[PDB]
């Protein structure tokens, strides 16, 4: 039933907006906590529960903490439209920046606010009664994100133990850039992020720009839209817990359908009908349409081509007006192409959902309205060349020493480099052996 | 006579794929 | 044509350009390319520093100094001889001479 | 999250008075010290250069110093010089005359440790310190030798805080003073130990700004001092104001020094334009890209085609698109490809800011860490070497104390620096 | 006949966000359009 | 059922424009997409389907996608009348065109842009049931019809399989002429059109300028005129799909009938009640006059006379009021001609189609309104002098390599040249074997 | 698809004037630079020869260059002179002396820099970049010179792109100055290897047509280049309207030369007769293609009777039917089989456009590949060896520093296209 949503950083925050935009919009709370409740539906309803807590004077408030280390961010919240939704408390800020050292973030200045923050997520874990997981928005190129998020989750997972932890991260993308450090923050992220994490979704935003600008029709596109889509996403996978449906899919189901092996849970996400209005309006779209276009590499948030590797897991998320009998008719069309490929160890690739709320409209958005969606992540062995590219940016700064007195300086040891650079090696050689065949294994 | 030489440049620019299409349909 | 060329007609050799195709074949580029980088347009505009057209070894072209001339209408320039002294069109031109690598 | 500048010599006192005219503009503070400001934008963040004092009236956190009063008496008869501290002033009773001795040994030390007093006063006041800002001219007298006494001391006091300097340097070609070379030559040693990040500017730069860019008529030394406070009021205006992609002062030093010597960077900023042209081209995105990379908007009399960029950093303000800004920076990486050092995969940061400066809709401004600026030091130390081996005028300064091997190290030290520069300059196929 | 009358309905609210689509996106092709005014000029050319 | 529509350059696309006009006024459908409202024929028909998919609020849309590198056209296309009637991802346009170099369409530039393409056509025949064909128009003239339309047919050629493919091609007229280089791209095209397609008919512009001028009454005849006869030829080939009938034909009973060896698949096309409104009243228009018609040589839409030639296979299709005792008494008087000949391997000589539904006017046409109409395809060894002319123009330019360094410097081996034209050559032998009496030979 | 124009010299920049003038009324655009046109058509393509400035106006991508600024002042002084951007004009202080060493050598180097920068900036705004159009005479001595070194660079920098040339070069009986033989000497040996393809007009044969065909009384230079402008703005129509059969500059190119070297073309435009002739005939495809091969309505002094065509490409422009060209061509290509290069079998390509300039029914631009252009560089040669015998005037060249042996180069140069073109005009098939 509910889960508790953890924002980290810049692009953490600005997602958080969009994402309590679309929860409050959906649900009905107005911004100031309350809900008009004009249905004669006779008694009442708790699909709220799953993110709002009442006080008893009928107020809502969320499940969610903002974590940041630069005011302005979190200020802006303060001052913004929905100053009256959030608690104050929950609302956390620093005094200085990160500065994009992972080293300043994790050593240095997170280990002083880091204590705050699990005083504040105990206080709401305390006020559950059926919390299956943390949902974490991170940016794994800047130095809070990476390194604050790595030691809160790091202590999150020795004090909650067993619950189940899923990421949405932002990672650097292979040739549109923001920052000269990011290949060293981001190996050092994805070091402490094997260890703890179940399930890792990967984001770039050179592909939602492609996305954006290919699918709708937006010359120039800005945060908001990007922070929109991942709102959209995240309402449907969590929307099997909220609303009625054929065959429900808790937050547990994937840890267990997605990840062979434990270092292998890095997965892939697409989404189906992100489409203008006058497209919307120039064709039908069935389940077999928004079926074959998760698969299409033009869908996906993430700049990898899985044509240049095998699937071992996909997971399926309809929600709308579906029928199991055409889901399963898709399925098997796309079980008959040639072009997509699984490895031959993984028979039954497939897990389905079906949930009948069918996806919101926003009144200020790009996306048009439609009666049923497809949302999909999965995942394969392309994804082998993420690592691969920023393993080669990383070894040609690392030959120079081009930057690492910063680090030293901030409170890091120079080996943790060469352990981080084996161990993301070692995650390249597993990548690279799942993928032999089993014929000529004998 | 100067009005119609006025107009006469007028009519200079058109297209010709589809020069004189309506799309009425027949009963 | 049947024929063996000529003494006369070999002499062609020395005006052609020469280069190796993949696969090993001796052939002639018909329009060789600029040393330095250039562009290959298409439905993207690229910068290629080395191009298979090009047929010396690539390096990178002297530039003039920009701020060569002194800030103003009057006509003194850099001097020739060292990084600091002046110079004007007296005899001789300075501006013309004021290229380097570096 | 507070700034502290401080303005020395004459040059540093009127650079100083354009500034904190720019800003009060920006902040729509009166010249009483009242605000008449017109968005709750502007209060948010006021602290950052301002100090409240009681009843509404704001003064800015500002030392002025110099050796001789005439500039303070001249910046007290400008039209901004009311709102200052009148105990911010520090001065003595005779000039520099023009000897860098004179100005760090003799005058310096008797009145610096009143200057350090009152910027201790003034950093223990704020509830956050970030760095310090300094302003003053390394070829006069006053400038370069009590600029680099406080430099020094403020580093041993705050060695966790960031130092950063803008510095004016003579031209070859238009100088006013003789000496230039052996207060230039010692003002550089000093810096390359001391300071954090150093801006460098040539007034030749920005006379050929002016006439050429901006097509004036009868240029004077306000103008000059208004594109440098341009420059300096812009780098700041993403720890003042919200954005998409918030930026800091570390956060460039960070991303712009691989290592600590090479911390000697160029400036530009772009929307430059004469009043007869401005009517014939839009400003956008692509333009401002253009003309900040093109050299005839660089400050500094080294071209940046003699040498490779290690590093850069662009500043936005304005409403705009980050699909351009990433697209565009992007496009100028790929384009000029043999001008980035190669063993770093991406050159540029961007940041964006919503709050463009008063009267454009948008700018941008320009820091650019590249190799052509050891020609600059290469020249100062030709024309130190053809005086120093003729002992020209060294009688002065070894009268003020001066040992000469203070002028053999510091000679050692810039040709050190000019040789790191220099090898990563040029290419190296092996 | 009940489903497709719904769908006919959720076609007409589509053509009505096709238009206020088309509306907003003329409106920020008019904001991100830069201008320059009086301030800019202010501090150049007095010869003080 | 369906037939999908492929459209290349110029001429396939202005053929394009006259086809969709006629489709659409045939079956009813608004230049908007919507069946009109004032009809109260309470029958709710699907006969549309062929040619166009509804998407449910009742939009037709149709199945074809317009491709070009030049905008001009298909901006023109966008902006004209039927607007509204496509989707916006089926008109595809690039930036320049191939400037009459078939290297420069097939190497260089149709290279990058026909992946798009493949994408669409595959999203068309992702929303069929039960897809019969592929109908292509270019030309070979040109650079880009012929560079792009052989890459692309060859590419569909892998991926469709036995599919087929039936392509309506405009070939350079024997005195007419656009450009100078016109048999060197018609050569390099036909080299791949003998591998990769199943029938490919011939056009000329001066057969169809002869026949307007003598059979129309028109002194001044343009494109469109030409472009609406070939619309009806289309209509009169794909009603026997669309309409009720004696006996109908299937797209695939063509290649059946009418290729003996698999390289003998050029055919020539004419069409029969071509007459002014002026004649039509001094004459009846009877089934035995329009099938003496269609055997004269001033009736044909291609420059060759098959009386130079032996006849191999005739598909006759009818159209209209025809009753099938007339057809038999007419091919049977056509059968005793001196001046017909077949080969005599061949005694069982022709294939017949007869279809109810007459063929529709058009408000601004030239063609007469006629009860009906008679339409031919026939396999012929003439045709081998077509190919012949266009091989000494291309022996009598390169012997001399007038402009070869052109096809070269766009990415094209001089050797291509060679093999082209000994493919061509052989093709010419093979037309004069086949055609050897076995009596002869004994 | 856009273009991007370089004017060079007086003549350059006069006929620049003259096209400008002629495009802005094409497209209905006020000299202020407003659009005022009256349908969509003169909108969608503006574009092309256009870059749109800030509140509704639009600038001409244009730049101008000269030696002297005598000109620059009367181009802005001219009656659309306001629309050109102020700082696309590039302008030295000493004059080319009409000496080509002088204009390519010492000036030149001078000058070349700030144009490619121009250039550059003109050429990098382009969403996807067409051809360059050069205007310059090859007497003169900046227009030589500068063009030449200009074109070289830009082929350097876009050997990839069209290069179009339209040049001007001394008459044999009308000579404003006695060096013109060196000067076009050297240029045709640079244009040879430089360009793709290039126009040549003889001032002789503009006088010509208009005393027989317009029967002018008093012409001046303003019409000669009028006649010019209406070619050059002609044979861009069909890349900037819609039409019934498309064409293009390259495609043009890929159909007009067979060789690289023989990319020589003569000139005509049609539609040419007097006030008191127009009451007596009115337009059709016959007049303007009878028109169109008619030697008096060709711009150069050789006449094609002397030689074989070996290629020719027509335009037309207006509502009209495609038969009657087809059926034109055919005719004249069958009954005139001696005119045209044999081992070719069809050497005239038709193009039709649905757009004709405004206020005339139809035009057509003729532009021919004919071997008897070989005659005019002969009779230039001629000239050269007149005066090189003797030395005639070369110490200024030498002075400037030009070593003897690049005017054998030159005359060597000439020499071969010279022979290229006669051993091509009489092959035969055997
Ligand atoms: N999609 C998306 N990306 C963002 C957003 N904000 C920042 N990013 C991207 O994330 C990276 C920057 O990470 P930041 O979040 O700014 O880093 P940080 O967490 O603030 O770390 P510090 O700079 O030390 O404070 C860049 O690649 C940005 O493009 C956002 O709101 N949406
Ligand atoms: N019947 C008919 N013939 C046409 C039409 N358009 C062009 N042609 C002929 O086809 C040949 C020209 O081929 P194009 O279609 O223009 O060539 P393209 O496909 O555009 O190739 P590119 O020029 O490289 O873009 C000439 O013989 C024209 O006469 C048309 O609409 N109808
Ligand atoms: N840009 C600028 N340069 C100045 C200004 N005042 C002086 N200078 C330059 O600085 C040098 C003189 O240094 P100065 O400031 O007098 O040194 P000080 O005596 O120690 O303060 C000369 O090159 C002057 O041209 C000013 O207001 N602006
Ligand atoms: N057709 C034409 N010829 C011109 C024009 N102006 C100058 N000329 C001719 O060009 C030659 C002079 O060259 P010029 O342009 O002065 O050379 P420059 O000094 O290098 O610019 C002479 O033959 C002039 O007759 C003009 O406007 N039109
Ligand atoms: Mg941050
Ligand atoms: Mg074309």
């Amino acid at each position: 039933r509910e889960a508790i949503c953890i924002h980290i950083g810049q692009a953490g925050c600005q997602v958080g907006n969009a994402c309590w935009e679309l929860f409050c919009l959906e649900h009905g709370i107005q911004p100031d906590g309350a809900m008009p409740s004009d249905k004669t539906i006779g008694v009442e309803d708790d699909a709220f529960n799953t993110f709002f807590s009442e006080t008893g004077a009928g107020k809502h408030v969320p499940r969610a903490v903002f974590l940041d280390l630069e005011p302005t961010v979190v200020d802006e919240v303060r001052t913004g439209t929905y100053r009256q939704l959030f608690h104050p408390e929950q609302l956390i800020s620093g005094k200085e920046d990160a500065a994009n050292n992972y080293a300043r973030g994790h050593y240095t200045i997170g280990k002083e606010i880091v204590d705050l923050c699990l005083d504040r997520i105990r206080k709401l874990a305390d006020n559950c009664t059926g919390l299956q997981g943390f949902l974490v928005y991170h940016a794994v190129g800047g130095g809070t994100g990476s390194g604050l998020g790595a030691l809160l989750l790091e202590r999150l997972s020795v004090d909650y133990g067993k619950k189940s932890k899923l990421g949405y991260t932002v990672y650097p993308s292979p040739q549109v850039s923001t920052a000269v450090v990011e290949p060293y923050n981001s190996v050092l992220s994805t070091h402490s992020l094997l260890e703890h994490t179940d399930v890792a979704a990967m984001l770039d935003n050179e592909a939602i720009y492609d996305l954006t600008r290919r699918n709708l029709d937006i010359e120039r596109p800005t945060y908001t839209n990007l922070n929109r889509l991942i709102g959209q996403v995240v309402s449907s996978l969590t929307a099997s817990l909220r609303f009625d449906g054929a065959l429900n899919v808790d937050l547990t189901e994937f840890q267990t359908n997605l990840v062979p092996y434990p270092r292998i849970h890095f997965v892939l996400t697409s989404y189906a009908p992100v489409i203008s209005a006058e497209k919307a309006y120039h064709e039908q779209l069935s389940v077999s349409e928004i079926s074959n276009a998760v698969f299409e590499p033009a869908s996906m948030m993430t700049k990898c081509d899985p044509r240049h590797g095998k699937y071992m897991a996909c997971c399926l998320m309809y929600r709308g007006d579906v029928v199991p009998k055409d889901v399963n008719a898709a399925v098997a069309t796309i079980k008959t192409k040639r072009t997509i490929q699984f490895v031959d160890w993984s028979p039954t690739g497939f897990k389905c959902g079906i949930n009948y709320q069918p996806p919101t409209v926003v009144p200020g958005g790009d996306l048009a309205k439609v009666q049923r969606a497809v949302c999909m992540i999965a995942n394969s062995t392309a994804i082998a060349e993420v690592f691969a590219r920023i393993d080669h940016k990383f070894d040609l700064m690392y030959s120079k020493r081009a930057f690492v007195h910063w680090y030293v300086g901030e409170g890091m040891e120079e080996g943790e480099f060469s352990e981080a650079r084996e161990d993301l090696a070692a995650l390249e050689k597993d990548y690279e052996e799942v993928g032999a065949e089993s014929a000529d294994m004998d | 006579l100067h009005e119609r030489l006025s107009s006469k440049i007028s009519n200079g620019f058109a297209s010709s794929a589809y020069w004189g299409a309506t799309g009425e349909l027949p009963p | 044509k049947g024929r063996d060329p000529t003494e006369k007609e070999l002499l062609e050799v020395e005006r052609l350009y020469f280069a190796y195709a993949d696969d090993g074949a001796v052939g002639v580029v018909q329009k060789p390319h600029f040393h330095g980088p250039h562009m290959h347009v298409s439905i993207c505009n690229r910068k290629y520093v080395t191009c298979p057209n090009q047929v010396y070894r690539a390096s990178l072209p002297a530039v003039r100094n920009a701020r060569s001339r002194f800030p103003g209408p009057i006509p003194v320039w850099t001097s020739t001889k060292n990084l600091h002294a002046v110079a004007s069109n007296d005899t001789y031109r300075p501006g013309v001479h004021n290229v380097s690598k570096f | 999250r507070e700034i502290v500048c401080v303005q020395a010599g004459q040059c540093g006192n009127q650079i100083g008075s354009k500034f904190w005219e720019v800003i009060s503009d920006e902040h729509g503070v009166d010249p009483t010290g009242t605000y008449q400001g017109d968005s709750d934008l502007q209060l948010e963040r006021i602290n950052v250069y301002f100090d409240e004092a009681t009843g509404g009236r704001y003064v800015p956190r500002s030392v002025l110093i110099d050796l001789e009063p005439g500039t303070m008496d001249s910046v007290r008869a400008g039209p901004y010089g009311q709102i200052f501290r009148p105990d911010n002033f520090i001065f003595g009773q005779s000039g520099a005359g023009n000897n860098w001795a004179k100005g760090h040994y003799t005058e310096g030390a008797e009145l610096i440790d009143s200057v350090l007093d009152v910027c201790c006063k003034e950093a223990e006041s704020c509830d956050c310190l970030q760095g310090f800002q300094i302003c003053h001219s390394l070829g006069g007298g006053t400038g370069s030798g009590m600029g680099t006494l406080l430099i020094s001391k403020l580093r041993e006091q705050y060695p966790d805080r960031i130092m950063m300097t803008f510095s004016i340097i003579p031209s070859p070609k238009v100088s006013d003073t003789v000496v230039e070379p052996y207060n230039t030559t010692l003002s550089v040693h000093q810096l390359v130990e001391n300071s954090d990040e150093s801006m460098c500017i040539d007034n030749e730069a920005l006379y050929d700004i002016c006439f050429r860019t901006l097509k004036l008529t009868t240029p004077t030394f306000g103008d000059l001092n208004h594109l440098v406070s341009a420059v300096v009021s812009g780098v700041t205006c993403c720890l003042r104001f919200p954005g998409q992609l918030n930026s800091d002062l570390r956060k460039l030093a960070v991303n712009l020094v691989p290592f600590p010597r090479l911390h000697f960077f160029m400036m530009g900023f772009a929307p430059l334009t004469s009043r007869g042209s401005q009517q014939y081209r839009g400003l956008s995105v692509p333009e401002l890209t253009q003309q900040m990379f093109d050299a005839k908007n660089m400050m500094q009399a080294a071209d940046p085609r003699h040498g490779r960029y290690l590093t850069a950093s662009a500043l936005f303000r304005g409403r705009m698109s980050t699909k351009e800004v990433d697209e565009q920076m992007l496009n100028v990486q790929n384009k000029n490809s043999s001008y980035f050092i190669e063993w770093i995969p991406n050159n540029i940061k961007s940041s964006v800011c919503d709050i463009p400066p008063k009267g454009l809709k948008m700018a941008v401004t320009f820091i650019g860490n590249n190799t052509c600026i050891q020609e600059m030091f290469r020249r100062v130390g030709e024309q130190f070497t053809l005086m120093f081996r003729r002992k020209a005028f060294l009688h002065w300064y070894t009268g003020e104390g001066m040992d000469e091997m203070e002028f053999t190290e510091a000679e050692s030290n810039m040709n050190d620096l000019v040789s790191e520069y220099q090898q990563y300059q040029d290419a190296t196929i092996e | 006949r009940e489903r497709h009358a719904e769908r006919l309905s959720i076609a007409a609210e589509q053509m009505k966000q096709r238009e206020a689509s088309q509306i907003r996106k003329k409106q920020l092709d008019e904001l991100y359009t830069n201008q320059v005014d009086e301030d800019y000029f202010k501090y150049w050319d007095l010869c003080m």
